């Protein structure tokens, strides 16, 4: 396919583990089409270093910034694709991705690990505790004070 | 008739004692505020136009007084204050301003509690004012939103409305062809007819693109009927004599047999509707009135030849009663678009909020009326179709509409339907005239009416002084007479119960 | 070079104002390439950098440069000829060949001249103006241009090649990943938004990478879409291979973004590897941390003993992130902050952003300072308001940084940074906005926080203004709280700072204590501290953390000094810690709160905290089954302070448990005491739940009507707000024996809220009126009838006009009636149902089987009957004339011919059913001929009059539940249209009424021939309103939405009754018509063929197997019923992704609350017509469910082969990870929120299937006498413990496996499904 001319057509504090930047370079190539050199095929097709920190961060051990992204990028896997990426990841073996999760896991295994008198006031009141007075002679008593009360204030 | 500046006056009452220091004014205006708020309430729940509107909200949230005057009559505040969050910018930053005093000085359950309505409205009108495009109005409402807590986001018992489509019929569609492909494609016109219709209405647009549309409204008014009308067989077939001899149909067409519009049906009224606006609109009359015109001219013909004559449809043909088959429908519908559809535009445009559309509605029954005149012989006869059934009732409806221009739109329908139109005729049509404007005078009762009930009342008199005046000695037919002894005792009936 | 520097200066002309300009720029780019539909698609995806255009919605351009490839010259046409007017000269080409054959003035000629030439003008009209003055207006609108760009382009999309497709698509999937779209990031809409809304509808698909499409969603607003998307593609991969693991993980991670626990977790429990971490899932989304925290710890445990042995794949690291990322929210959930800061700071494993989080609550000012550097140079853009409102934090609190000048400048910029996150969420509100709408309260402390710390310094400190403003900000805060829904980091969050700023407060007075030398500033900041401690353990234990409580709680001793209120209920909270624990633990956490109570030194507490001590003391030794302790610890409570409502409602708890047993009446009236003097207060919400105990009481009557005394002593006082929501059960008590002595009781009510009573009463009086006439078939009325017409003369005497208005309404009513026709539709409708339900019975022997003389009376009441106070007179004299319609009479005639019985073979059932059909699709096609709506002055003057001014009447049902406020919605109009609407397999008349607010409400006026099971319908729709406060007062229901959709019922005579309708409501049975009608199909054609195939097999001498049922099952959706049908209705109807999203979960909800309670209340099965789905919304109702009680036994049985409709279009619809996740997780909630025994819903269900057994009783077994006290307590105890059996089974979540899984496999299962009966449609 090749696109139609146009008339402007002139005539980082956390190591990178390699899976991140297998994830990196897999995304530059795949998802934007770009060459290793980031040389534009297509006008329209601009990088785009905002979705590849995306696809990043997606399995990453801490947020990559698409700044970060971008330097590391041009700073490492350039140099380095110019061992390639590939052949580090296939010879890790997901060794070192294993080893971190197994370190977090003790980490947080390790967190885990660390992990009368009474009489007196009722006589005061009037209240014979140990006799006690059935709901209806209480009601009575909440009645008889109800009109005493309005009595006094009238 | 005219009740803005009374609306201006209390505005600017209220504007005079809002310096505060007034307190011998906010005394004496403690009385009245349950009353003015009460009817404030009333007016702004009403259908008005936008300025009206307005103004009835500000009203309802600047009345000169201590919030804490306001705590008993709070409930009434709700409704204007959602309305303002819904409204103008102007009226957003107000309605926030208001809600934020509520907010800071009153307790949060009393105002939880007074919110409860509302709340579903308030909730929601807060969370689109967050998108307000003025930085100030969704920082206000930012933090008018912090400041409700959790209430802001407590489950709405009335939820958000969802956009449903309940029609699987394509709309209308213009064909385009893509010789490269060797291929058509159809082009969707609803939305074009309704964004046409938009520009048209709104006084904003630029007069290039109410050109724009009013092409857009024509064009589609085109592709959407036959054309395939010859001179000679049009000739042929309204010169028959069945047209001027043969006895017109007693059919009627009641709305009340029309099912739910389709899109088809209602794209045509929203574009017959664009062309009337186009027609009102000074730099587009010259080229859309006369084209207005002939368009009702020829909804006319095909009306009238569908309804009489030779070839008459089998549902307008003698004995048939009111059916679906009149109108364009999903199910069983007509044969095509009915021309009935311009009556509905006619309406519409009788209805209207901005009134100088009514004259074009009247030029349009006037055109009708012209040609049925031509084509049957006789204004007698012209008066005794179907179609005219089908304009006293969409227009005596225009008068049960709830809106005050609408029901304006239906009294100057019926005055203009019993001035032009035969005696005969606006005496067998006496009594629903009658029953319309009587509607109109009740449910305008306690309502600001801008003069439709001085307009009905005037109305009612010169249709009652028309058909109760009494015939002349050489005026005196049987079937006049028998025509005005039956409407007299039916119109007598009906006031004397009023009474 | 000149050209390639100027082009930002070309797209400006392109998108130009002025529309010269933008002419002149289109036509240089027009011809600067080809005129094909091909290469311009090719030139706008690969060839143009739309970066330069910056916000302009440049897809107004590709309209613009795609449509000028079409043909201008050819004359302007459609494809829709159905939808033309027609010629004029059309008429004749429809008339027969005969009409033509026989057809072949000045002024009309000239009319028809100038027609002519009007025609010809048209004639020239061509398509090219259209397609001009449309781009011009798509170019005014971006509404209109988004529209037509995503109509257009699936077509252009129709009318390309498979080479051409195929390239466009490898070509659009890098423009999607283009940088150039990143300015249209804040743009609304983005053109990037609207280019893949086209791209979703092209045929054949376009396929996208799932991580594009989550990029594109979380970017772009396109979240549902790309949701939906992913979605299908996962379903068409059968949900592991790499690219099914990539859109499981997109998938996963745009339902976590979104807030979708429900989805989420469904999702991951069908993925996941690892039991536990399904385990784990499940604790953690009901709010079980702790067990959810233990199981990922299991589960890393197992996964380390793993690695050991072999390496990890790729595949199981999302399943180590998820116990990761969850391990941490658990901690954060079980307010574990400084092993979080720990854990953050670990060597090697450094988490500055959980730092950032963790470390400011407590008060590890130095990590905060590091977390928010480290953050600062590398954080997410969506937590940058998070990043200023911890700066803020910094610049407030740190020790030596303290910055208050720039607290005003940070909360600006993160409200700006919250409002522009709000902008790239979806339009409609949902749990992805509540952390934002969490951060507006937030940022607003930091501010008001800001204020308090200008105030205290030494400048300020001591000056009355400062004061002021401090104590104004302190009691906001108290007041302003987040709620039971919020996770519990959110509480955490704003009592910490609240808690730093309390703590500022007390430093500044104690350190200085010149000024204030009574310390009340330091109280008050003490005070303020106390409060939000104890406020923060009883949120942690409304939310089931009660060990995380009694930790928090445990802070209040840190504090040297304390108010004695702040003691109390820091004691109060304790004790309920303890009561909720012994809930389940039993006599050990009794024990521990009495030792509580009695180490309280009640020496300093007023007499109020006494009680309410002596109360919780109470309450435990009831539970310990120390009764007598337990009696004087109430006595001594109430004695005490004889107003705590909460003493005297636990006393009579005990009271009423210990007569139930031992069932001494002076125990019934003790309790029936201690209830009414519980309610003496206007908070009905909560007496609520002990009304219905004493409701329930009176069940226990004696002869001499002992316990209806003492309702009629003490219930005075009790205000008549409480007995509105009782009114239907107050009314089956007066008709009983006890009536005598609760009249006074509804007359009261009845003064106070007439509109309330009068219907109810007026109804009850009616259907006494006609059961008395069946029985003598004048009579003096009975002592019921007497009663009543008691209550209604007292309120016409003080309201009479009011109750003239509500009568003059009633009375209006009658012409709302149907016409014949429908009345004898609804009958044939109605029978056809009978017949089908017999058939069911009578499976067996198809083709042998023969009518019920049930049905047999019916058809012969049909024919007899053949469908035909002044208003009823006229009403009989318009019916009477309706009778001398001939058409009427030959229908009868012909009617009475088919449904001879004389006849040989006619009393065959499916004969019956048959001649049913065909007079139901005859008068179908006759019902559609009548007027679709009517107005209300042709008969009904009183409506239409009626006003404001006539009465202050309320808008039907404003009383069914009594509103918390006095805000009733008074009636106003009366709309003059009525409208007539096919609903509930009935005519039924839509009345509109506008309220005094405006609004218009819709109500259904609906004619039942049955008075019971109207009567038994409303009973039910009565306690699914009783039972939703419940939900509204626990989390994991609240946070779900959860909700019943009851609808106002209100029942004006024993015929007719105002329903409250939703007019953009359908039910499933309608919308499966619709499809058929689409298709062509009858809609009872599976039926027929069920039966059919069971003929066929039976006439084989043979029984139909489980697996002939499983393939006539199979059969139907194979041919007649897809699987597919309700998803399509649905995608059809909201083709925005959002709204579909929307409509999908609200469906899916409210179909978990109605399967729970067809299942728990033993209610009858759930037809498709009963299930209304209100399309505007989502949400559904059920008209409607009735108790299936057995009518020769009165138990509830219930136990059909299905819990409750899970059918598989409903399935396909919901999807799997809707039914697993949302449905499964709903109905866990509302069980478990329906068991927690605070509630009291055994009362509530005692109190309503009381009134149910008394209706069974008078229609199966029978002043009349009342059925015998014994077998009604024992009827409804049973009922009511069949009902909490099968609530409690639901609730039980030992092990984070629950029973409602199995109920929904035994639901959706095949087998269950193919045992029902068809005309429950378990295709549908
Ligand atoms: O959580 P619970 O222990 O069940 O009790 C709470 C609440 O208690 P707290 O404020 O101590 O959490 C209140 O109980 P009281 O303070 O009245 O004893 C009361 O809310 P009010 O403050 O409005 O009275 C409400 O009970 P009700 O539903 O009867 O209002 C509610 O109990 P629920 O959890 O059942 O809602």
């Amino acid at each position: 396919v090749v696109p139609p001319r146009s008339l402007f057509d002139r005539a980082d504090n956390p190591e990178w583990l390699i899976s991140e930047d297998w994830a990196l370079l897999q995304a530059v190539k795949q998802l934007l089409e770009l060459p290793l050199n980031l040389t534009i095929v297509s006008p329209a097709h601009t990088p785009n270093w905002d979705l590849v920190s995306d696809v990043v961060n997606s399995c990453s051990r801490i947020y990559r910034s698409s700044k970060q992204c971008r330097n590391r990028y041009e700073n490492v896997i350039i140099p380095r694709e110019e061992l390639r990426t590939s052949q580090i990841y296939a010879q890790d073996e997901n060794a070192t991705h294993t080893q971190l999760y197994t370190s977090h896991f003790d980490l947080m295994k390790m967190t885990a690990g660390k992990r009368p008198k009474h009489a007196s006031v009722l006589a005061e009141s009037g209240i014979n505790y140990d006799k006690p007075l059935p709901p209806i002679q209480v009601a009575s008593l909440r009645a008889e004070r109800i009109a005493k009360e309005k009595k006094a204030l009238a | 008739k005219e009740p803005y500046n009374y609306f201006l006056l209390l505005r600017a009452l209220f504007r005079s004692i809002g310096g505060g220091s007034h307190d011998l004014l906010y005394q004496e205006f403690l009385p009245l505020l349950p009353n003015l708020l009460q009817g404030l309430n009333m007016l702004q729940s009403g259908l008005h136009k936008q300025h009206m509107k307005d103004l009835f909200v500000e009203l309802c949230l600047t009345v000169p007084v201590r919030l804490s005057s306001l705590l008993p009559y709070l409930p009434m505040l709700m409704d204007p204050l959602v309305s303002a969050l819904n409204g103008s910018q102007t009226l957003v930053s107000q309605g926030l301003r208001t809600l934020e005093l509520c907010v800071d000085n009153l307790q949060p359950d009393f105002l939880y509690d007074h919110i409860q309505p509302v709340r579903a409205e308030l909730m929601q009108a807060l969370w689109r004012t967050l998108r307000n495009p003025a930085d100030s109005i969704s920082h206000v409402a930012y933090r008018v939103l912090g400041k409700f807590g959790g209430s802001n986001r407590k489950m709405l018992k009335e939820s958000q409305k969802l956009h449903y489509v309940v029609t699987e019929v394509q709309g209308p569609s213009i064909t385009v062809e893509f010789s490269d492909c060797k291929a058509s494609l159809q082009l969707p016109m609803e939305k074009a007819i309704e964004t046409a219709l938009d520009c048209l209405k709104s006084a904003n647009t630029e007069p290039y693109y109410r050109r724009q549309a009013w092409e857009v409204i024509k064009c589609f008014l085109v592709a959407m009927m036959s054309l395939e009308d010859n001179k000679h067989a049009l000739y042929q077939l309204l010169a028959h004599p069945n047209f001027t001899e043969k006895t017109i149909p007693n059919v009627i067409i009641s709305h009340r047999y029309k099912a739910q519009d389709t899109p088809a049906r209602k794209t045509f009224e929203q574009a017959l509707t664009g062309a009337f606006m186009s027609a009102v609109i000074k730099d587009l009359r010259p080229s859309a009135l006369p084209f207005v015109a002939s368009l009702i001219r020829h909804y006319t013909m095909v009306a009238v030849a569908q309804q009489c004559g030779p070839f008459l449809l089998p549902c307008y043909q003698v004995g048939s009663q009111p059916s679906t088959a009149m109108f364009h429908s999903e199910e069983n519908g007509s044969k095509g678009m009915d021309p009935l559809v311009l009556i509905d535009a006619i309406a519409i445009c009788m209805a209207y909020e901005e009134k100088e559309l009514c004259k074009i509605g009247e030029v349009a029954l006037a055109v009708i009326f012209d040609v049925a005149s031509i084509i049957l012989g006789s204004k007698e006869r012209a008066c005794q179709l179907p179609l005219f059934s089908y304009i006293v009732e969409r227009l005596c409806a225009c008068c049960y509409e709830q809106a005050w221009y609408a029901k304006l739109g239906g009294v100057v329908s019926i005055k203009f339907l019993m001035e032009r139109l035969p005696l005969t005729w606006v005496l067998q049509n006496q009594q629903t005239f009658l029953k319309a404007l009587l509607f109109v005078m009740m449910d305008l009762t306690g309502e600001v009416s801008n003069g439709a009930v001085a307009m009905a009342k005037t109305t009612l008199e010169q249709l009652l002084m028309r058909c109760a005046t009494p015939l002349k000695d050489e005026e005196r037919a049987e079937e006049i007479v028998a025509a005005q002894e039956k409407s007299f005792h039916h119109v007598t009936h009906d006031l004397v119960r009023e009474v | 070079e000149l050209t390639a520097k100027l082009e930002p200066a070309f797209l400006s002309g392109l998108r130009c104002a002025q529309p010269l300009i933008r002419a002149k720029f289109f036509e240089v780019f027009d011809n600067s390439m080809k005129r094909r539909v091909y290469e311009r698609l090719l030139y706008v995806t690969c060839s143009q950098n739309w970066e330069a255009m910056g916000n302009h919605f440049w897809i107004k351009q590709c309209i613009e440069l795609l449509l000028a490839v079409c043909e201008k010259s050819t004359p302007i046409g459609t494809s829709c000829q159905g939808a033309m007017l027609p010629s004029i000269t059309n008429v004749i080409n429809l008339a027969d060949s005969h009409d033509r054959a026989a057809f072949a003035g000045n002024q009309l000629h000239m009319l028809t001249n100038r027609h002519d030439k009007f025609l010809d003008t048209l004639r020239e009209v061509k398509t090219g103006a259209l397609l001009s003055a449309f781009v011009q207006l798509c170019h005014i609108s971006t509404t209109l241009a988004e529209k037509t760009w995503v109509q257009l382009f699936p077509r252009l999309w129709k009318i390309l090649s498979d080479r051409q497709q195929h390239a466009l698509a490898g070509e659009i999937s890098p423009f999607l990943c283009s940088g150039s779209h990143q300015v249209q990031r804040d743009c609304q809409p983005s053109a990037l938004n609207c280019f893949v809304e086209a791209m979703s509808q092209c045929v054949p698909p376009i396929p996208i990478r799932p991580c594009v499409l989550k990029y594109l969603g979380k970017t772009h607003n396109l979240w549902f879409r790309s949701t939906l998307m992913l979605e299908h593609q996962a379903f068409e991969k059968g949900l592991i291979t790499p690219p099914q693991q990539e859109i499981l993980d997109s998938l996963a991670e745009l339902y976590s973004l979104l807030q979708e626990e429900d989805m989420w977790a469904g999702l991951w429990q069908k993925r996941c590897k690892y039991s536990e971490t399904a385990t784990a899932i499940a604790y953690e989304q009901h709010g079980f941390f702790e067990q959810a925290q233990e199981s990922y710890e299991k589960a890393m445990d197992k996964a380390k003993k793993e690695h050991e042995r072999s390496n990890a794949s790729p595949a199981i690291f999302p399943e180590y992130q998820l116990w990761e990322d969850h391990w941490i929210r658990c901690s954060k959930e079980l307010n574990q902050w400084e092993a979080l800061t720990e854990y953050g700071q670990s060597k090697g494993h450094i988490n500055p952003y959980l730092v950032l989080e963790c470390a400011w609550r407590v008060s590890n000012w130095t990590a905060m300072k590091e977390a928010l550097v480290q953050v600062e140079v590398s954080c997410p853009k969506e937590m940058a308001w998070k990043v200023n409102m911890y700066r803020g934090y910094l610049a407030i609190c740190h020790p030596e940084e303290q910055q208050l000048s720039f607290i005003e400048r940070l909360v600006e910029m993160a409200s700006s940074l919250a409002i522009r996150e709000w902008r790239r969420l979806p339009h409609v509100v949902s749990h992805v906005h509540t952390p934002l709408l969490q951060a507006a309260q937030q940022i607003i402390e930091l501010q008001e926080a800001a204020q308090i710390n200008a105030g205290l310094q030494p400048t300020n400190l001591g000056r009355n203004n400062s004061l002021h403003d401090m104590k104004t900000v302190v009691k906001t805060w108290r007041n302003r709280l987040p709620i039971v829904s919020d996770d519990l980091s959110h509480w955490s969050s704003i009592f910490m700072w609240r808690q730093h700023h309390y703590q500022a407060i007390v430093t500044a007075y104690e350190n200085s204590s010149q000024h204030d030398p009574s310390s009340n500033n330091a109280m008050l900041g003490v005070h303020a501290s106390a409060s939000a401690i104890i406020q923060y353990g009883k949120i942690a234990r409304k939310q089931g953390l009660v060990n995380v409580a009694l930790d928090i709680l445990s802070r209040i001793h840190t504090i040297p000094t304390v108010p004695i209120v702040d003691c109390f209920q820091k004691i109060r909270q304790q004790v309920k810690c303890y009561l909720q624990l012994a809930g389940v633990m039993g006599k050990n956490e009794c024990m521990q709160g009495l030792e509580v109570i009695e180490s309280t030194n009640l020496k300093y507490f007023t007499k109020e905290m006494t009680a309410e001590f002596y109360a919780l003391k109470g309450m435990f030794l009831a539970q310990i089954n120390k009764s007598e302790e337990a009696n004087k610890a109430f006595s001594a409570a109430v004695q005490m302070h004889d107003v705590l409502v909460k003493a005297w409602a636990m006393w009579g708890d005990y009271l009423e448990n210990i007569f139930v047993k031992e069932r001494q009446l002076h125990l019934g009236v003790s309790a029936i005491t201690c209830y009414l003097h519980a309610c003496r207060h206007q908070n009905e919400s909560k007496s609520r739940k002990y009304l219905a105990k004493v409701l329930w009481l009176l069940s226990f009557d004696d002869d001499k009507n002992t316990l209806a005394d003492a309702v009629d002593k003490y219930c005075i006082g009790v205000p008549p707000i409480q007995w509105l929501a009782w009114i239907p059960q107050l009314l089956t008590c007066l008709v009983g024996s006890e009536g005598k002595l609760l009249l006074n009781l509804i007359s009261q009510v009845g003064r106070v809220y007439p509109q309330a009573v009068y219907f109810p009463i007026r109804t009850l009086y009616l259907t006494l009126k006609i059961e008395q006439r069946e029985r003598y078939k004048p009579i003096r009325a009975t002592a019921p009838m007497w009663r009543c017409s008691r209550i209604m003369h007292m309120q016409r005497e003080l309201h009479p006009t009011l109750l003239s208005s509500l009568e003059g309404i009633v009375d209006q009513m009658v012409w709302f009636r149907e016409n014949w026709h429908e009345e004898v539709l609804r009958q044939l409708q109605q029978g056809l149902a009978k017949c089908y339900s017999v058939a069911f019975e009578k499976s067996g022997a198809v083709s042998d089987a023969k009518i019920t003389p049930h049905t047999l009376n019916f058809v012969k009441k049909l024919v007899s009957t053949f469908g035909v106070s002044a208003a009823s007179e006229s009403l009989a004299r318009r019916a009477q004339a309706t009778a001398q319609d001939p058409v009427f009479q030959k229908l009868k005639g012909q009617f009475t011919t088919d449904f001879d019985f004389s006849v040989p073979g006619s009393m065959k059932l499916h004969n019956l059913i048959s001649k049913l059909k065909k007079w139901i699709k005859i008068l179908e096609a006759k019902t559609k001929q009548l007027p679709k709506f009517f107005l209300i002055e042709e008969k009904c003057r009183f409506l239409s009059n009626f006003s404001a001014q006539t009465a202050e009447v309320e808008i039907p049902g404003e009383f069914l539940m009594p509103k918390p406020t006095h805000y009733y919605i008074k009636i106003a109009r009366f709309m003059p249209r009525v409208e007539i609407v096919q609903k509930h397999n009935t005519a039924a008349r839509r009345l509109y009424i506008r309220g005094h607010n405006g609004k218009i409400y819709p109500y259904l006026v609906m004619n039942d021939a049955c008075l019971t099971e109207s009567r038994r319908e409303e009973r039910v729709l009565q306690l699914l309103r009783l039972l939703n406060p419940c939900l509204e007062k626990r989390k994991e229901t609240t946070k779900r939405h959860l909700f019943f959709t009851v609808p106002r019922v209100v029942a004006v005579s024993p015929q007719m009754r105002l329903v409250e309708d939703n007019p953009s409501s359908l039910s499933l049975v309608e919308i499966y018509k619709q499809r058929c009608a689409k298709k062509g199909i009858e809609h009872d054609n599976p039926i027929s063929r069920y039966y059919d195939r069971l003929a066929t097999v039976q006439a084989r001498g043979t029984q139909a197997s489980h697996q002939v049922l499983r393939d006539i099952l199979k059969e139907v959706q194979s041919n007649m019923v897809p699987r597919s049908m309700l998803k399509e209705w649905a995608l059809h109807t909201f083709p925005n992704a959002t709204d579909y999203w929307t409509f999908r979960k609200m469906f899916t909800i409210q179909l978990a609350l109605i399967g729970f309670a067809e299942f728990v209340l033993h209610l009858n099965r759930l037809n498709p017509e009963m299930l209304q789905i209100a399309q505007d919304t989502g949400k559904l109702n059920v008209a409607y469910f009735r108790f299936d009680i057995n009518d020769a036994t009165g138990d509830l049985d219930a136990n059909r082969p299905v819990p409750f409709r899970l059918t598989p279009n409903i399935s396909e619809f919901l999807t799997t990870i809707g039914v697993s996740g949302p449905l499964t997780a709903s109905m866990i909630a509302v069980a478990r929120c329906f068991a927690q025994p605070n509630f009291k819903v055994d009362g509530i269900l005692k109190t309503v299937l009381r009134d149910e057994i008394i209706a069974w009783h008078k229609k199966t077994q029978e002043q009349p006498e009342n059925m015998d006290s014994q077998q009604l307590v024992s009827l409804v105890q049973k009922a009511v413990t069949a009902i909490m059996t099968r609530l409690h089974n639901l609730a039980q979540f030992e092990g984070g496996e629950s029973k409602v899984n199995t109920l929904v496999a035994a639901a959706n299962s095949l087998d269950n499904l193919c045992r029902m009966d068809p005309a429950w449609h378990p295709w549908l």
